[PDB]
Order: C-alpha cells, then sequence, then structure tokens
RNA sequence: GGAUUAAAACUAGAGUAGCGAAACGGAUUCGAUACCCGUGUAGUUCUAGUAGUAAACUAUGAAUACAAUUAUUUAUAUAUAUAUAUAUAAAUAAUAAAUGAAAAUGAAAGUAUUCCACCUGAAGAGUACGUUAGCAAUAAUGAAACUCAAAACAAUAGACGG
C-alpha cells in the first residue's frame, strides 16, 4: 500500500496507543 | 517418470519458440516411446540415439558405462513459417494421475468433456500409457485397451 | 465372501491379542478429480500374538470379538517387524563380542608400547652397533642381546637392510604387478580382436566349440573370459 | 519414565567404541599427518644406513655425533606431535579410525554404516565445542543439522539392511528411538539430558 | 527401437573394472604416501637447525 | 642422478635404493666392472 | 576438420593417463549437453597465422 | 513443532566518557507543549535473563528441468612461437523471445513440474471478546453488527512546486 493509504492505518494506531495510555493512567489512580 | 515426460514436453516448446533444427531429450524407454510416437506422426523429422554431445552416427551400443552420458536427439519440423509441434502438454499430472477406460477414450475423441479433459481437437494427438507402451487413443481403442492418458500434442 | 484388507501393523504389546493395522484404500475425490488412498486403523485381534509393529499383514473379518474389534490377522504376507526383533537381540551379544576382542587388542598394544619405552636402546643406535661391530670385529654381548632385541642372530650387512624395511616398499611392487596384468590383458584382447582368423583360433585352441558360429558379444564376452583365464589363473 | 532415555546426541554414556577411539587419539606417541613412530624410525634409521652405504660406494666429515641424531629425531616427532597439532588433525584421525572400524571392504567410505560412523566423529567434536561455546548459535546450529543427517542414513540403513542397522547403532551407543524418533536438539533436550552441566 | 536400451556389464567386464578401480585408489594411496616420506626427508635435512636443547 | 646423486640434500630415491638392494646391487657391479 | 559433437566413451579411453590413473566413469564434463557448441559458429583457425605472427 | 532473530522495552548486578526520550531553562513565534541552543535523567555499554516484534523489503517462499545474445569480472583447466590464446562454470550489466494492467521482469515476474504459506470490495479492524504466553510493556490467535457503491493499481495529458 501506498504512504497515503499506510496514514489511514498509522492514525488508527496512534489513537490505541493513545486510548491504551489513558487507560493505563486511570488503572494507576484509581489502584 | 511423469515428470522428466513434462520437461520433455516444456523443453520441446521452448525449442520450437527459438526454431532450432535439433535438440536432445533424456534417454529412457518412455521418452524413445513418446519420441517414436510423435516420429510416426509426422511431428519429429528425426529421431537418433546419441550422447550429451551430439547424436551418434555409428551405432554405439549402450551400457552402464556410458548409461549417464546417452541422450536421444530428435528434428523439429517448420513449414510455411509456422511450428510443426507448436504445444505439447501433458494430460496425466503427476500429482493427479488420469485412468480411462475405452469407453471413456470414445467419449473424449467424440467431443465429450471427460474428467475436465477437453476433447481431442482437429490435427492433435493424444498419447497413451497402456502396459508400459505408449500409442495414440485411436489406437488403444482398436485395441479395446484402457490406460493412463499422458499427453496432447498440437 | 468375508471382506479382508491388507495392511502395515502400527502398534503390537499394547494390548492383550490387539494389534493396530493401517489399511490404505484407493478412493476417488470429485472435488479435486483426483483418485486418492483413504487411510484408517484398525484395531485387530491377534490370536497367537506373532504380528509385531512392522509387518505387512492380511485381515480377514470375524464375528464381533469387542466394542471395537471386528477383524483377526489371517496371514503375515512379509516379516519384517519380526526380523526386526531378531536382529536386534542378535546385535547385543555380537557387539559386546567385538567390543571385547578391540579392548583387549587396545590394552596389548599400549603394554608394547610402554615396553618399548622402557627399553633405552634406540634402533638408530642399535643399527649403529650392527654396522660398527661388523665392521670392527668387536662383538661385545650387547650384540646378543640387540640379535634377541630384534631376533637377528646374524650381523651382516643384509641384516641391517632387512630390520629397516618399510612397508611403502612391498607396495610399490604390488603396484606395478596390478598395472601390468591390466595392460596385458588389455593388449591380449585387442589383438586377437583385430584378427578375426586368430581369434577363432585363440577360442579353440581353448576349448571352444564351433567359435567361429558365435556372435560378436557372445564371442567377445569368451575372449575376455579366456585372456583373463590365461593372465590371472597362471599367474 | 522407565523408557530407555539414550541421548540422541552424545549416546550412551561410556560407550566402548567411543571411549577407546578418544582414549587412541591421546596415547603418548600418537603423530599427526599421517605418520606412525614405528615407520619413521626405521625411516629415519634407513637415511643414516643409505648415506653410510653412500659414503661407502664413491667415498674413500666422518660421521655426526649419536647426540646430534638423536636431536634431529627429537625435533622431528616435536613437530608431528599429535599433542602439538590443531585438533582438526586428531579428528581426521578418529575418522580414520572409525571408518575402518564399520568399513565392509577397503575403500569402502560411503556405506551408511561408514557414514554414520564419520557423522558420529564430528558429531562427537562438534558437542565438546559447544559445552564451551554455548552462546554458539552458528555452530549449534550446524550440530542440530549434522546430528539430523546421521538420523536420516541410519532410517535408510534400517529400511535397506536392517541386520547391519540395529549392528550399527549398538556399536555406535545410540538405540532404535533415538534414530525414528523426531529430534530437533530444543532448549528442553538440553536441560532434559544437562549439555551444558551446570 | 529393437536395439536393447541397456546391456548389463558381463561378469569378465565387471572384474576388468574391479581392478582397474581398485589400482586408482592404491596408486593414489602410494604416491601421496611417497610425498609424505619424500617431505619428512627433506625435514631431516633441516632438523640440525632446529633447537631443541 | 637419483640414488647416484651428489647432493647434500639427496630425495627419497637413495633411500629406496638402499633398502631395495640397488645402491648395493651397483656399487658391487662398478667394482667388479673395474676388477 | 576437427568433429564437433563427439564425446570420447570411457570404453575408448583404456589405458591410463598423463597422472598414471586409469578412466572407469565418465567425468562431470562429459555429462553436461553440450548442444550450444552445435550451434555456435566454430573459431576458424590456420596454422599458418601461427608462421605469420 | 523447533531454533535463531535489528531497534526500542523490561528483570538483576556493574559501568557511565560522548550522545540523548523526558524534565527544567534560553530563544523563535500572532502563539511554539516544536524545529534551533543550554543543563542534561532513563536509555545507549558490559554480564546473566525475559520478550519474539520491524518498510524483519528484492514489498518477489523453496526445489527441479529447460530456452536466444552481448559485455564485463572471477574461478578451474588447457595449451604454447610466453605471455597471451582456447575451453567450461559463477556473478553482474544491457537485451532477443516470452510474459504482463502496464511500469517492467529477463534466466525470472519466461516455458513447465512438485510442495508449502497466503488472499477473496471498502470501512469497521489487526479492533472487541475469549484464550495462550510473558515480571511487565505486550505477542500470538482473531470476529460480527451497523453503513456505503464504493475502494485500489499502472500509465496518459495537464496544472502546480518556498
Ligand atoms: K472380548
Ligand atoms: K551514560
Ligand atoms: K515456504
Ligand atoms: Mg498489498
Ligand atoms: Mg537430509
Ligand atoms: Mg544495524
Ligand atoms: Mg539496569
Ligand atoms: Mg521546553
Ligand atoms: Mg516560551
Ligand atoms: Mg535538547
Ligand atoms: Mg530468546
Ligand atoms: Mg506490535
Ligand atoms: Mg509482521
Ligand atoms: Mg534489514
Ligand atoms: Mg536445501
Ligand atoms: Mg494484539
Ligand atoms: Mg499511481
Amino acid at each position: 500500500d501506498s504512504v497515503m493509504r499506510k496514514r489511514k492505518k498509522k492514525m488508527k494506531k496512534h489513537k490505541l496507543r493513545k486510548r491504551r495510555k489513558r487507560e493505563k493512567a486511570e488503572r494507576r489512580k484509581l489502584s | 517418470s511423469l515428470v522428466k515426460l513434462a520437461n520433455t514436453c516444456a523443453h520441446l516448446q521452448n525449442c520450437s519458440k527459438v526454431r532450432v533444427a535439433l535438440t536432445s531429450i533424456p534417454y529412457t524407454k518412455l521418452q524413445l516411446q513418446f519420441a517414436y510416437n510423435l516420429y510416426q506422426q509426422g511431428f519429429l523429422s528425426s529421431l537418433q540415439k546419441g550422447s550429451t554431445m551430439g547424436p551418434d552416427k555409428d551405432f554405439v551400443e549402450v551400457t552402464p558405462d556410458n548409461i549417464s552420458t546417452r541422450r536421444l536427439w530428435v528434428g523439429l519440423k517448420y513449414r510455411d513459417n509456422k511450428p510443426v509441434l507448436s504445444s505439447c502438454k501433458l494430460i496425466s499430472k503427476p500429482n493427479s494421475r488420469i485412468h480411462l477406460p475405452m469407453e471413456d477414450m470414445k467419449k473424449l475423441c467424440s467431443g465429450v468433456t471427460i474428467r475436465n479433459i477437453k476433447p481431442l481437437q482437429p490435427g492433435e494427438l493424444i498419447l497413451v500409457r497402456a502396459h508400459n507402451n505408449i500409442m495414440d487413443i485411436n489406437e488403444a481403442i482398436s485395441k479395446k485397451l484402457d490406460g493412463e492418458v499422458l499427453c496432447r500434442v498440437k | 465372501a468375508r471382506q479382508n484388507f491388507l495392511g502395515l501393523v502400527v502398534s503390537q504389546g499394547k494390548m492383550q491379542k490387539t494389534v493396530k493395522v493401517r489399511v490404505e484404500t484407493k478412493v476417488f475425490n470429485k472435488k479435486i478429480n483426483k483418485e486418492l488412498f483413504h487411510r484408517r486403523d484398525y484395531l485387530v485381534h491377534d490370536e497367537g500374538e506373532i504380528s509385531r509393529e512392522g509387518d505387512l499383514v492380511r485381515i480377514e473379518a470375524t464375528r464381533p470379538l469387542s466394542k471395537r474389534k471386528f477383524f483377526a490377522i489371517a496371514e503375515i504376507i512379509r516379516n519384517k517387524g519380526q526380523q526386526f526383533a531378531l536382529y536386534e537381540s542378535e546385535a547385543q551379544l555380537s557387539v559386546a563380542k567385538e567390543e571385547a576382542q578391540k579392548a583387549k587388542e587396545f590394552l596389548d598394544k599400549r603394554s608394547v608400547r610402554e615396553n618399548k619405552l622402557n627399553e633405552k636402546t634406540t634402533l638408530l643406535r642399535d643399527i649403529r652397533t650392527i654396522q660398527d661391530a661388523l665392521s670392527s670385529g668387536s662383538t661385545p654381548k650387547e650384540l646378543l642381546e640387540i640379535k634377541q632385541r630384534y631376533g637377528i642372530q646374524d650381523f651382516s650387512q643384509e641384516t641391517v637392510r632387512q630390520l629397516l624395511q618399510l612397508d611403502i616398499s612391498g607396495l610399490e611392487v604390488n603396484l606395478e604387478k596390478q598395472r601390468s596384468l591390466i595392460d596385458r590383458i588389455q593388449t591380449r584382447l585387442s589383438e586377437l580382436l583385430s584378427n578375426d582368423l586368430k581369434c577363432d583360433q585363440f577360442l579353440k585352441d581353448h576349448g571352444v566349440e564351433d567359435p567361429l558360429t558365435l556372435k560378436k558379444n557372445i564371442k567377445k564376452n569368451l575372449l575376455r573370459k579366456h585372456v583373463m583365464m590365461d593372465m590371472q589363473q597362471p599367474s | 519414565a522407565s523408557t530407555d532415555k539414550v541421548d540422541p546426541v552424545l549416546g550412551r554414556a561410556d560407550t566402548p567404541f567411543i571411549t577407546r577411539i578418544m582414549a587412541e587419539l591421546k596415547e603418548p606417541l600418537v603423530l599427526s599427518k599421517g605418520y606412525n613412530i614405528e615407520e619413521v624410525d626405521k625411516f629415519l634409521a634407513a637415511i643414516e644406513s643409505a648415506k653410510r652405504e653412500r659414503a661407502e660406494l664413491s667415498g674413500l666429515v666422518g660421521i655426526e655425533d649419536i647426540e646430534k641424531l638423536e636431536d634431529r629425531r627429537e625435533a622431528i616427532l616435536r613437530i608431528l606431535s599429535m599433542r602439538n597439532s590443531e585438533n582438526k588433525n586428531a579428528i581426521k584421525m578418529a575418522v580414520e579410525l572409525a571408518r575402518k572400524e564399520f568399513e565392509r571392504f577397503p575403500g569402502d567410505t560411503g556405506s551408511s554404516e561408514v557414514q554414520a560412523a564419520c557423522m558420529t566423529v564430528r558429531i562427537q567434536n562438534m558437542a565438546n565445542h559447544i559445552k564451551e561455546h554455548r552462546k554458539d548459535f552458528a555452530n549449534t546450529r550446524n550440530l542440530r543439522i549434522l546430528v539430523q543427517q546421521r538420523q536420516a542414513i541410519l532410517r535408510y540403513l534400517k529400511r535397506d539392511n536392517p541386520e547391519k542397522y540395529y549392528w550399527t547403532i549398538q556399536k555406535l551407543g545410540l538405540n532404535d528411538a533415538a534414530i525414528t524418533d523426531e529430534f530437533n536438539m530444543d532448549r528442553r533436550y538440553m536441560q532434559d539430558y544437562e549439555f551444558f552441566g551446570d | 527401437m529393437s536395439q536393447p536400451l541397456l546391456r548389463n556389464r558381463s561378469p569378465e567386464e565387471s572384474e576388468l573394472l574391479k581392478l582397474k578401480r581398485n589400482y586408482n585408489r592404491s596408486l593414489l594411496n602410494f604416491q601421496a604416501h611417497k610425498k609424505k616420506l619424500n617431505e619428512l626427508l627433506n625435514l631431516y635435512h633441516v632438523a640440525n637447525e632446529f633447537i631443541v636443547t | 642422478m637419483g640414488s647416484l646423486s651428489n647432493e647434500k640434500f639427496f630425495d627419497i630415491s637413495l633411500v629406496d635404493s638402499y633398502l631395495n638392494k640397488d645402491l648395493k646391487n651397483i656399487s658391487n657391479k662398478i667394482d667388479s666392472k673395474l676388477n | 576438420g576437427h568433429i564437433i559433437g563427439k564425446l570420447v566413451d570411457v570404453t575408448e579411453q583404456p589405458h591410463a593417463n598423463n597422472k598414471g590413473l586409469y578412466k572407469t566413469r565418465p567425468n562431470s564434463s562429459d555429462k553436461r549437453v553440450g548442444v550450444k557448441r552445435l550451434y555456435r559458429p566454430p573459431k576458424l583457425t590456420y596454422v599458418e597465422d601461427r608462421l605469420r605472427s
């Protein structure tokens, strides 16, 4: 796939990583 | 070996595309029978026993001492800027062998697709092996023989 | 008649009077348009417990003998499985004997080398006394001892030459004899074949009946068998 | 747990064939490069004797002191000592010894029994290397492939000549299970047979 | 086509073949053995220059 | 020259002729000829 | 006048070679197909060319 | 199934010059959580492990048989009027034929054969759930619903380019 199409997967991976960092943080405070 | 026969079928197609007058094939009983059938049917100009370096001019007895260096040399025919032997393909493949009764061979020669084998076309040669002998399908039907459908030459 | 199958014993000695036999049958697979072999393992009754893993056997249908047993061994077509068991037992005994013999030949060789290391006398020095005593006339008792260290009772110039002989020398002469034989056999047959008249006579002289009426290959083999019977039997 | 667990790489411990070949390589006067001391002592004595005879035909600096000729012998035996040569030379001698104990006839080097024996010698040497170089993965891969190659040659032997097969594996210290069973020389094997010790 | 594809070696031909092949293996072993002795001789000639004491 | 060589550093020919009774069977032959 | 396409069989080399060994089996070169030599334009050579140089 | 597997990361014990996430400062800027500069913690190093992921790419699985040329190296062999010449292989470059959507491939992406892996519109999604493994980060396995008649590749002529 071209760079243009790769960029869509890049955004999805970024948002998943951002959400998992956010979830981690919560667990630390709630723990 | 059907693998060796597949190699020879592909080799002859390659030689026809470049229009070489003479080429060599492995020296085995099956190859010799295959080549002889093509020669009698007018696909090959010549059929000579020989060595890796070329056809033998004088008879050279084949023994274990020289068996590894033996080859069969065949002459290809070209008329009107067209190869006489244009295509050569196996029907019965190493990983899927096809054995047909004489009744089904008659259907194949009559225009009926049997076991996905496209029927015999005008001017095409289909060879059959029965009891380690290679013959034309029309000849196998005459002798009431059942056998493996090996290849089709056009 | 009762349905009979051929198969290879794939398990034995795990159940009492029961063996597992692998039967392969030929079927047509319409989807891929190919005649395939279909495999199935059968639990089979072995009344005499004769079959062994690896054997080729014929199994015959029988009455129900158990929940899963409906066939019995009817004949051992090939007994490769039984052979394996016999050869394994023999191997243990055969190898033990050979290893014992080789262990005794190794300790003996060690002893001989150790004994020689206890004799300070060296070949060079000993060969320098047999060549000085033989050139000076002195006969110290060392020579008598040397006549025992080597067994050379007589001390002459042709005794030191036989103490220092190297195997390579013998090999060089055996190789020349081998080369001669091959060369002679080839020249003889080559010449014989060139002259049909001398060939026909050659065969008759060696006891062939009407050699003239023979083929090239049927007669050249006779010539070869004779030329190799006139250069290897007489020598 | 009662199964006969024979190490598929090194075979049964104390195998007489493996031990005897190893001992032969460590004997006091073993020489490298195909020389044997007995042939070298006669050859060196022949040179001296031959020189004297050549000096008694065309002859009429005296002779060398024996101590000097003994030092020339000591230099030749130190240069040709197996204990002063590379380990590969010792393995070459072992391969010859193993081949002659398994050959069907003089010159037989391709029979499956001979090939297995020759592979055994190299496997034993390579296994010793790995035990001292446990992080040398390149040569561990070579060992695995070599062990698997020995399995393949012996499996064919079992099919071709069953009697020889059982004799060969017994002499090499292996068992039928070691040959037939799939072997990957994986980490569990290195721990179940204590390949590296501790 | 009628000619046989292969003619097996006669027992005599196999005997001569074995003689030549055994000779070839023996000659090579002998030549290597003699080469080694010739190198041992050339090393003896120079061992007077080597130090062991 | 081979066995009948004058070089201080000779070849295996000399040692072979010695153990093959050639350097001796020629020395006697030459001496017998001189006689 | 050199012949192209002729293979010398081991049966035609009964005597030993310059190395002292007999030939008992085909070598690797003998086992390679040489069809290409049949089609490559032959290199014309003349003895007079050597004298001219 | 097994083994090995960049960088980052992690578990212990050392090391820590230089470099350098982060953090704290200096600038730039309409603003500058950046680009540039400073101080520079983890890390980068070694030893013993965990983990098995990369645009881990030639984006091209492995094996066998075969097909027209040239050039350039390399290797082996042969010859001599001894330094070249003649042979046979390998590699690389440019090609014929053939193949292909074309770009191109070129001894394969050609002519054939054998075996394995994998794919079946886009998005949702390599996500959710479950399971397995790991100290952990995570890795592997891996959907469906809803929605849409899209979505993608090569090439062509333009327009534009700090
Ligand atoms: K029962
Ligand atoms: K640091
Ligand atoms: K694969
Ligand atoms: Mg893609
Ligand atoms: Mg293998
Ligand atoms: Mg790197
Ligand atoms: Mg740390
Ligand atoms: Mg800042
Ligand atoms: Mg600011
Ligand atoms: Mg900074
Ligand atoms: Mg690991
Ligand atoms: Mg990941
Ligand atoms: Mg991946
Ligand atoms: Mg890379
Ligand atoms: Mg391979
Ligand atoms: Mg995941
Ligand atoms: Mg595009």
